[PDB]
């Protein structure tokens, strides 16, 4: 259950990136809202769930170097 | 899509509040016969008295839909809500994005028109 | 209260074993050094029922699940029998020795 | 009784992350509203109930150097 | 279990608001026989002069319970709230999560069914 | 009369941590709020009232080296 | 009167922290709120009072050293 | 499905940059709200997915010297 | 597609200098709130969007020096 | 255009100044208001118009020194 998880809080950053992360909705009388959270916080939290899960590599250890 | 700037971001309110309020209501017989559609069921109570005492108290049951899913909708068709099934008595002009449907319960009464 | 250090050599011959990496399909726990052949249908990775005659592609490397979206398997060099870990069905002993022929991996 | 505390903790930590969150619920003549908090206090929350409940290894002891 | 993300929410509204506010009274007669609910009782005021002066000031008490366990209450079922005793006349329709129980005082007035 | 208090500040603690601290409720007439408590000075109150009760330890003293 | 003070602060001090000080009051004409306290200068207000009534031995009197 | 969120984002930037992103939307008691974000982190996140997918080279590798 | 980009943004911040980028609009019952940007970004924008596009010359390198 | 252009911004940066950037126009059911500008930016966005445009010397190179 970690590729859905996946897929739902990209699909989640990419909205909230471009337009569509919803914080309050109203119907005259039946309204709520939720917290938001901050884009980095999100990346990061993506980039975990994606390092931790069984998704191809996606970075290298330090760097050779040689003359 | 439509010389508005305004009614673009109605329509996707309206879509949002279907998504994050409301039940799914499924309709049955009419010109759309079995169909399933989204929309945010209320039910406010009236009374009427009447006489001496003849308390009728009863219920008006709206459903908030979209008229493009619900285009030529009729009246005498019935709509079922999940397990409980009504029948519309009205539909309101669009706002915009959508207009309300007003149900009653029950079957319809006849057809009284010829 | 007798340990036995038995050594460990899996190969079986003076050959080199080179690995390979593919995406897996096993719906069971697969222990390494286990022989497995590529899916008939979805053309994925499945350990190696036993029945299929030469359908057998090569041993997998290292331990891998159903999770595991891709696996290590050595695709050359030549093993011994008894550490393969066969599949119950194969039941006589002379088709799991040819199972591998005509690859880079033998047994013996 | 840990493991469920986790796993509901867990799941309050994607919910919140990718839109749900809700803060208020307003019914007509009915508002409630739940204090929030940040993410790095749930994250380590989260983090320090996994580690105390009799989880697998998460942590290392240092890393030792050879030549 | 609610198809709508937000009737869970309602849901925790009321159970939240029923514990922090209101009391617990334990129906009488009725299906439900001996049981205890918990709900918030409020009671405002009303006058009716009738006549010149036949003032009959009194009291319209309300509970506003949840709707799971108000089911098959029926009416001429009565109710003790703490040590008082009332009796249901009216139940509001559900709002979502929970409805209205009105209480009269006392006796309920005959039955009249046929 | 300490381990009650241990649970309840345990119970606040997981609540508030994840979705169930209400800070206001409303009805209609009848509105009251809590003031709200940082999640820090909690667990600081947390730590307290468990180390002073006489159940088991959850600390020990500094620890010493040797080659 | 000091134990009892001493006992009402304590009760105060729990109260505030998990959920239960009441910062306001509404009813239909009745609004009633009493300013908040922060926890630390609440704990060190309990712990004065605590430590000036006649209450057992908690502090003590530094730490000397010896090989 | 990389280049129809790319041109996606684009859009909502070069909208956000130059006069319409909806902030709010309210119509007879049907209020809703969409999070804000920044230039910045909208930029950058542009820039990292035109990295990710096969857009054409942008940047390139440092600069050698040479008299 | 990008010179009609470059000449809605000029508009735009010409307008939104003197006087003409409206935040609010209200409408006895419907009322739209656009987001508000600032300067920087904005003439950042023109510039990267006016260099990136098939804009003539407008920017030189360093600089010589002689006697 | 430049020349109306800049003609209008002037006019406006001079109205700002002295009593006339209207923030908000409401009529009775119509309510709208322009986002706000800060006035350094405007003077220098002014400056920076004005020597793009083919008008007078208004710069001078450095500054020369003899004895």
């Amino acid at each position: 259950t970690r590729q859905e998880e996946l897929a739902a809080a990209r699909a989640a950053l990419h909205d909230l990136m471009t337009g569509k992360r919803v914080a309050t909705v109203q119907k005259d009388g039946r309204r709520v809202e939720f917290t938001a959270t901050s884009v980095s916080d999100l990346k990061k939290y993506i980039a975990e769930l994606e390092v931790q899960t069984g998704m191809t590599q996606r970075r290298r250890g330090p760097a050779g170097f040689y003359v | 899509d439509f010389d508005n700037l305004f009614d673009a971001a109605i329509a996707r309110a309206d879509e949002t509040i279907r998504g994050y309020m409301g039940t799914s209501a499924t309709i049955t017989s009419g010109e759309q016969s079995g169909a399933v559609i989204r929309g945010v069921f209320d039910d406010p109570e009236n009374i009427s008295y009447a006489g001496q005492g003849v308390r009728v108290e009863g219920s008006s049951p709206s459903l908030f839909v979209r008229t493009d899913e619900v285009r030529q909708l009729r009246r005498g068709d019935t709509l079922t809500i999940g397990e409980e099934n009504f029948w519309v008595d009205r539909v309101s002009p669009d706002d915009g994005g959508s207009c309300h449907l007003w149900l009653g319960r029950g079957v319809p009464p006849a057809v009284n028109r010829r | 209260s007798k340990e036995t250090f038995t050594h460990y050599q899996p190969q079986g011959n003076s050959d080199p074993a080179h690995t390979a990496t593919a995406p897996g399909g096993l719906s069971a726990k697969a222990p390494a050094m286990t022989p497995l052949m590529l899916d008939t249908s979805s053309r994925k990775l499945v350990a190696w029922d036993g029945t299929t005659d030469g359908a057998a592609v090569g041993i997998l490397a290292v331990a891998a699940d159903q999770t595991s979206t891709t696996l290590t398997f050595y695709k050359s060099g030549t093993f011994r029998y008894e550490d393969v870990l066969w599949p119950e069905a194969a039941s006589d002993e002379t088709k799991k020795r040819t199972a591998f022929a005509g690859t880079a991996i033998s047994i013996v």
